RNA sequence: GGAUAGUGGCCUACCAUGGUUUCAACGGGUAACGGGGAAUAAGGGUUCGAUUCCGGAGAGGGAGCCUGAGAAACGGCUACCACAUCCAAGGAAGGCAGCAGGCGCGCAAAUUACCCAAUCCUAAUUCAGGGAGGUAGUGACAAUAAAUAACGAUACAGGGCCCAUUCGGGUCUUGUAAUUGGAAUGAGUACAAUGUAAAUACCUUAACGAGGAACAAUUGGAGGGCAAGUCUGGUGCCAGCAGCC
């Protein structure tokens, strides 16, 4: 029995059955459809420039209690509105508004990382000035 | 509770202490030599389970 | 120096270019390096032909010193060397004069100039005179 | 247009990183054989892994198989040429059995220490990298050597450095100038 | 039958109504040039392959054509379309997806350099030309090797062995050190030769070039997976950490 045929001339049946089950698989689907290119904000790119517009004070999911100090961003090549977790302490004050920041993902491939709901992306630079560098004063942001 | 302020709180409020001076440590193969002569011929901490960073006990 | 002992290796006569060619090693301890003119006079007296006739090129020093290895090449005479060898080899030996030229970009610029000009130029000169008269 | 230069590494990182036994073993090896780099250790392990895959997929084959004969004899020939293998153990199971310790003791630095020109493997290291050594009649400044035993017969200090003469030293002449001024 | 260099609906005249299809035709999509191959593996395999090599296509999009053995040529013409320039406003000249270089696009990518010295190609031809190509500059894309420190003696603490003459020597140890001393070359300066078309680098060696304040190795992390603090201060579900818990 077992389901799956066994004849020596049924490889067509096997491939097409497998094709349907690969459509049921996860990464085959979004890869062959180009969700990353047609619906995702980045366009399947590792990073992306962006312009912050305003600030947001998303509270943390349970079981936890904080406010995560994220921001609202628009891209340039696309023009889509994105939220982004300003990672470290004081960095929001570093990245107040109008800044041509750089964004990337979290490390979970299109999902939110921790107790930070609605956010998949974060900031890594400010007009070519790194946020860890700003945080540790190894470099400093052009004021104007 | 309106906490969309206070960013940088503890990093500003922290009492600034600075790194004391000490000699430059061995580098490379010298470091691996230090690790060997600390871990094996120095029998300094083998009590039951070989700690490496003994807190003051 | 102290016992250069310039020694040739894999010698072979090529009568077609009318020369003889080999790969040569010098052993210099207590010694920075040999010089090309020194090597050429040494090979000229060991192979009896002439200083401007014998030639050399290469001579990489083996690591740590103590020896170098290069290519030495004697010709049947000075005239044979002068007719067969490249101008760069003759001028670095000092046997000839390296004709001076400008930048390749400047040669190409003047080439484009006389390519945009057609004919000798005397007629165009007289015409430009008669035109720039007023 | 220029046909591209082949490049390929000579090491491979561990599959699973943090195993205290593995870490302590390779630390043992580095601190006894005078090494700087787990990179180097992985490199030696990679050579051993290469020969071990070769040994396995050759001894899998029957006897008097000319492939087995040719490849096993060439492996034997280079292993005897380097001395990692003996001159009387050619049965291929010792090749299955051989050690990173065997490769390391056939290296140059600890060889120098056994020959006694060092007083410590780290002293051997600094002599190698400061070029106070030569295995033939040409100086070498690389620890990782895989000696061919003619070097072993031919070890001496650097001729173009003291302990084999021909110069007293840079800082030797420096001290001599110091004492000349002091006497003056 | 015309045309072709040639077969042939390649095209025309007349005639027959056929040809492909669930063994996925035809239409749509493709961040699709194909391949030699690349990453990755016990086996089976999955993913990628613009990109140095082979065969194709194109020169801003299309169409046409002269010369020629060979082009549907674009560093050759003709027109149109969209671009764009010089005008003493009548007119004229162009196609960097060639090498450099610039704007814009962006996460994302080098000098408006030197040489035909080689490797080859072209011509009537050894001799000339060649951003094909080679050299150097930028360059932490990736790969190889490999500095940042070592060594003797002086103050502690050991292990075999001799005396077993007590806990005295410890001959020799191997580390701990606000101990001290030497020698030891490298990075960088090199006089120079060598290097190369000319060089600049590599290798060579003069002369000058360390005692740590010297010539100063960072990047991650310490509750588990996952190796590494029940240390100190600050903070007090706030700020923040964390790929998962």
């Amino acid at each position: 029995g077992k389901g799956k045929p066994r004849g020596l001339n049924s490889a067509r049946k096997l491939r097409v059955h497998r094709r349907n089950n690969r459509w049921a698989e996860n990464n085959y689907k979004k890869r062959l459809l180009g969700t990353a290119f047609k619906s995702s904000p980045f366009g399947g790119s590792s990073h992306a420039k962006g312009i912050v517009l305003e600030k947001l004070g998303i509270e943390s999911k349970q079981p936890n209690s904080a406010i995560r100090k994220c921001v609202r961003v628009q891209l340039i090549k696309n023009g889509k509105k994105v939220t982004a977790f300003v990672p470290n302490d004081g960095c929001l004050n570093f990245v107040d508004e109008n800044d041509e920041v750089l964004l990337a993902g979290f490390g979970r491939k299109g999902k939110a990382k921790g107790d930070i709901p609605g956010v998949r992306f974060k900031v890594v630079k400010v007009s070519g000035v790194s946020l860890l560098a700003l945080w540790k004063e190894k470099k400093e942001k052009p004021r104007s | 509770h309106g906490s969309l302020a206070r960013a940088g709180k503890v990093k500003s409020q922290t009492p600034k202490v600075e790194k004391t001076e000490k000699p430059k440590k061995p580098k490379g193969r010298a470091y691996k030599r230090l690790l060997y002569t600390r871990r094996f011929v120095n029998v300094t901490l083998v009590n039951g389970k070989r700690r490496m960073n003994p807190g003051p006990s | 120096s102290d016992a250069v002992t310039i020694r040739t290796r894999k010698v072979i006569s090529n009568p077609l270019l009318a020369r003889k060619q080999f790969v040569v090693d010098v052993l210099h301890p207590n010694r920075a390096n040999v010089s090309k003119d020194e090597l050429r006079e040494k090979l000229a007296e060991v192979y009896k032909a002439e200083k401007d006739a014998v030639s050399v090129f290469g001579f990489r020093t083996q690591f740590g010193g103590g020896k170098s290895v290069g290519f030495g090449l004697v010709y049947n005479s000075v005239a044979e060397a002068k007719k067969f060898e490249p101008t760069y080899r003759l001028v670095r030996y000092g046997l000839a004069e390296k004709v001076e030229k400008a930048s390749r970009q400047q040669r190409k610029q003047k080439k484009n100039r006389d390519k945009k000009i057609f004919g000798t130029g005397k007629r165009l000169a007289k015409k430009v005179a008669r035109r720039n008269a007023d | 247009p220029r046909a591209p230069r082949t490049y390929s590494k000579t090491y491979s990182t561990p599959k699973r990183p943090y195993e205290s036994s593995r870490l302590d073993a390779e630390l043992k090896l580095a601190g006894e054989f005078g090494l700087k780099n787990k990179k180097e250790i992985y490199r030696i392990s990679f050579q051993l892994s290469k020969i071990r895959r070769a040994a396995r997929d050759l001894l899998t084959r029957d006897e008097k198989d000319p492939k087995r004969l040719f490849e096993g004899n060439a492996l034997i020939r280079r292993l005897v040429r380097v001395g990692v293998l003996s001159e009387d153990k050619k049965k291929l199971d010792y090749v299955l059995a051989l050690k990173v310790e065997d490769f390391l003791e056939r290296r140059l630095q600890t060889q120098v220490y056994k020959l006694g020109l060092a007083k410590s493997v780290h002293h051997a290291r600094v002599l190698i990298t400061q070029r106070h050594i030569a295995v033939g009649k040409q100086i070498v400044n690389i620890p990782s050597f895989m000696v061919r035993l003619d070097s072993e017969k031919h070890i001496d200090f650097a001729p173009t450095s003291p302990f084999g003469g021909a110069r007293p030293g840079r800082v030797a002449r420096r001290n001599a100038a110091r004492k000349a001024e002091a006497s003056g």
